[PDB]
């Protein structure tokens, strides 16, 4: 838990600009923002540290921090520190 | 009645003014009028009056004194008596009758007598003739020679006072003169009602004392040296003999060393007065009782002063020090009964000094005190430590005026006029700090006001109806805000776990059940998130029990179980409540408050520009947490509380939930305005339509329900709430599948 938002960024809300170029990479841009999807975050999560020792924990922080550009859909607003960041 | 201006006279009858009476009490000295009451039924509200007559002369110490002591004896009992059956109160009596009172004197130096008039109190006759029993019992249960002599008569239908200035015989030339401050005719008339501002109105040998050879042992002992001429008395010369005393010691009574004549005893309201004869002011006048304990008149005079009631649960509240404390494990009436024996005359201020005496003058204190009164039932008033401050007007009481408000509960500590100011730079601070919690835009106006109004219900010792919900990001503060509170309603205000959010609320000894007893405001912190998997939902059992306005519940080695609700109850997280249980009542009892301030530091403030938690973002500070816990703004963010309480609280407050911020009620706030129950005359439309309509039910296929409604709404979004929906819903048969019963609002609307 206190190493999750070590390697996680927030949502970039004012990234309009680079919405756009980062959403040629793998995003659906929806709502003037950067959206990936919910299979693909979970490839970035189990990427990012071992899958291992890692479980339950990344999707109950996902459920709790993140959001699919509507009520409930295969994305994730949760941004990613190395992709976020970078515009 | 607005009083009455008219005095009705007897000549052994007249109608005259104030005027007209002094003119001709000034024209004619000698003649002899009684004030009476020209009709008894018509205006029967009188003043208050005595009539006092001891056959002796005081000097001017002994006479004040005694006129001191009989004040507070009368006054204390009438208002013991007014409170117990007319409904008063004591301190606005006891107030009334010690302000003011008209005091008359005889011009016979052989003797002393007088009639008394209470000024601003009111009453009407029958309530005077009702006092007749409790008038005298007090005369023979005293030992102030003054208090002793009251006549009790004169307690009757159409009486008759005899006015000032005027002989009570023609023969009898001694007449009453008035004293000062009153110096007018008007201010000695029994009938004279003068309603104003200060002023309180209220309405609805007898062998049997003791044996001969006691009372002339206690005579004998009293008298300390031996009688010359004793085994002389006996009953029949009870009055006649004179007392010849050896002065083998000075005179216990008189402290000289001889006297020109000797000492008599004679019987007057059962009980023996000795004096001596010729020189009135050489000996004191010598009070004997035949009758009664002098441990129950200790213990009447303490009762009727109302400061040792008791609760309507059985707890018995003393007033100690300026403040109505109780304790149930080491009960606090012997305190009371040691402290207040300064207020009791010489006599009775020796007796509680025996720690034996205190014991048996309290099992009579608790022997008297049957039936009980109410507690704390005055919400618009903050009981402080050494008084009480009220809430509409803002004056603050101290000392036994707040006496009148059974108030049991205190916020701990002391109230300080020079810290309770208006312009200063910790108010200035304080809102600024606020202004940071709660930017006041045009947009958050409505939050804004709703996080005020629920802020300042803490001042509040009425029962609400509603549990705002304080959902906020982090970084936001909420914890500043705790602090502040707390500092500003001390000890009232509790923080508790969520113990109570998901177990059952009363369930078995819960001590956050009991806790709920007349604190004025419940914080819970951190909720715990129902969002993850394995967390209980919020109990809507709990949130359903803890509305109503009693509280139930027993703790560990205990009885009661029934506790006046007044707290207000808040809850702060950042995470949405989800509850299992929802109904129209639960829709209708929740309110949200939103922050949208983020206060984090520069290192951040980036990573905070662009942030969507908050619409706003500011520098924060370390060195403000420490300065709330330090009381700094306490008196000035009460201010702003009464302020915000002055101007929410309407004749009537209400707590006005706000169903539209919480996530969760949301699918239900969508469902009921796209679905209803289904209207038998339009069968031709929903024909039209696709619909049918059997057994004068329109009914659909729960397949086309599924799909008509796959559409309307997000299905992986609510797929167990619309299960469950459909489960409660659920009415199974018909045709070859269940039954759905709703109609289609969106499609209903469309033709
Ligand atoms: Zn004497």
């Amino acid at each position: 838990y206190l190493k999750i938002g070590t390697l996680l960024v927030s949502s970039s809300v004012k990234h309009i600009p680079l919405m756009t170029d980062l959403s040629k990479k793998g995003y659906i841009l929806y709502d003037n923002v950067v959206t990936l999807p919910l299979t693909t975050f979970q490839q970035k999560i189990s990427k990012y540290f071992n899958s291992r020792l890692f479980g339950h924990d990344i999707e109950s922080f996902i459920n709790r921090h993140k959001k699919f550009a509507n009520v409930s859909d295969e994305y994730l607003q949760y941004i990613f520190i190395e992709d976020i960041s970078s515009p | 009645i607005r009083g009455n201006d008219v005095i009705f006279v007897l000549k052994t009858v007249e109608a005259f003014k104030c005027d007209e009476l002094e003119r001709y009490i000034d024209n004619n000295p000698e003649c002899t009028l009684f004030e009476s009451l020209r009709d008894e039924e018509a205006y029967s509200i009188v003043r208050i009056f005595m009539d006092v007559d001891l056959d002796a002369c005081l000097d001017e110490i002994d006479y004040l004194t005694a006129i001191q002591d009989f004040i507070i004896e009368v006054s204390n009992c009438v208002a013991r008596f007014a409170f117990t059956e007319c409904g008063a109160i004591h301190e606005n009596v006891i107030k009334s009758m010690r302000s003011n009172f008209s005091l008359t004197k005889s011009t016979n130096r052989d003797k002393t007598s007088f009639h008394i008039i209470f000024l601003d109190t009111y009453t009407t006759m029958d309530t005077l003739i009702a006092m007749k029993r409790t008038l005298l019992e007090l005369s023979r249960s005293s030992e102030n020679p003054l208090t002793r002599s009251i006549d009790t008569a004169v307690y009757r239908r159409k009486t008759t006072l005899r006015v000032v200035g005027t002989r009570k015989n023609p023969n009898c030339d001694t007449i009453h003169v008035m004293q000062p401050p009153h110096d007018n005719i008007e201010d000695y008339l029994f009938t004279y009602v003068d309603m104003n501002n200060n002023s309180y109105y209220f309405s609805l040998w007898e062998p049997g004392f003791i044996s001969f050879e006691d009372a002339i042992k206690r005579v004998s002992k009293i008298f300390i040296n031996s009688i010359i001429n004793f085994n002389d008395l006996d009953e029949n010369n009870f009055t006649t003999v004179p007392l010849v005393i050896d002065y083998v010691t000075p005179c216990a009574l008189c402290k000289k060393r001889s006297h020109k004549h000797p000492h008599q005893l004679s019987l007057e309201n059962g009980a023996i007065r000795i004096y001596k004869t010729g020189n009135p002011h050489s000996c004191k006048v010598k009070i004997v009782p035949l009758d009664g304990n002098k441990l129950f008149n200790i213990a009447q005079r303490i009762l009727d002063t109302n400061s040792v009631l008791l609760t309507e649960r059985g707890d018995h509240i003393v007033w100690i020090n300026n403040s109505w404390k109780f304790n149930s494990e080491e009960p606090l009436i012997t305190k009371l009964i040691l402290s207040i024996r300064h207020q009791l005359p010489k006599e009775y201020s020796s007796e509680l000094l025996c720690p034996r005496k205190r014991k048996t003058v309290e099992a009579n204190i608790r022997d008297m005190l049957v039936d009980s009164v109410e507690t704390d039932t005055y919400p618009d008033k903050l009981p402080f430590k050494n008084g009480v401050l009220d809430l509409v007007d803002g004056m603050f009481y101290s000392g036994d005026d707040a006496k009148k408000y059974t108030c049991t509960v205190s916020t701990g500590f002391k109230f300080d006029d020079t810290k309770f100011v208006e312009d200063s730079p910790e108010m200035e601070e304080l809102m600024n700090i606020i202004n940071d919690i709660q930017p006041l835009t045009d947009e958050n106006k409505k939050n804004r006001e709703l996080y005020e109004k629920t802020l300042s219900s803490c001042l509040c010792g009425a029962t609400k109806g509603c549990l705002t919900f304080f959902f906020g990001e982090t970084a936001t503060g909420k914890s500043t805000t705790k602090r502040l509170l707390k500092s500003a309603i001390g000890d009232l205000f509790v923080e508790t776990g969520q113990t109570i959010l998901t177990d059952v609320l009363d369930k078995g000894p819960n001590p956050f059940i009991a806790n709920m007893h007349l604190k004025r405001s419940v914080f819970c912190s951190e909720l715990p998130d129902f969002a993850c998997s394995g967390s209980k939902k919020i109990r809507s059992d709990n949130i359903k029990k803890l509305t109503e306005p009693c509280v139930i519940g027993r703790p560990c080695f205990s009885n009661k179980i029934n506790n006046r609700n007044h707290a207000t109850i808040i809850i702060d997280t950042n995470y949405k409540p989800v509850f299992d249980r929802i109904d129209n009542a639960l829709m209708r009892r929740i309110a949200v408050v939103r922050f949208r301030t983020h206060f984090s530091q520069p290192s951040g403030r980036e990573a905070a520009e662009n942030n969507d938690a908050y619409d706003k973002v500011k520098l924060l500070d370390e060195g403000l947490d420490g300065k709330i816990q330090n009381n700094r703004y306490r008196f000035a963010f009460l201010y702003l509380l009464v302020k915000w309480y002055k101007k929410y609280h309407i004749p009537i407050m209400k707590l006005y939930p706000t169903p539209e911020e919480i996530p969760d009620f949301a699918f239900y706030l969508k469902i009921g305005t796209l679905l209803v129950s289904s209207h038998i005359p339009l069968m031709t439309d929903l024909s039209k339509k696709g619909y049918i309509l059997y057994d004068n039910v329109v009914t659909l296929p729960l397949t086309t329900f599924q799909q008509k409604i796959s559409k309307y709404f997000n299905s992986r979004l609510f797929g167990h709430d619309i299960e469950s929906f459909i489960n409660r819903h659920k009415k199974f048969a018909n045709v070859s599948d269940e039954y759905l019963q709703y109609i289609f609002i969106e499609d209903i609307s469309s033709p």
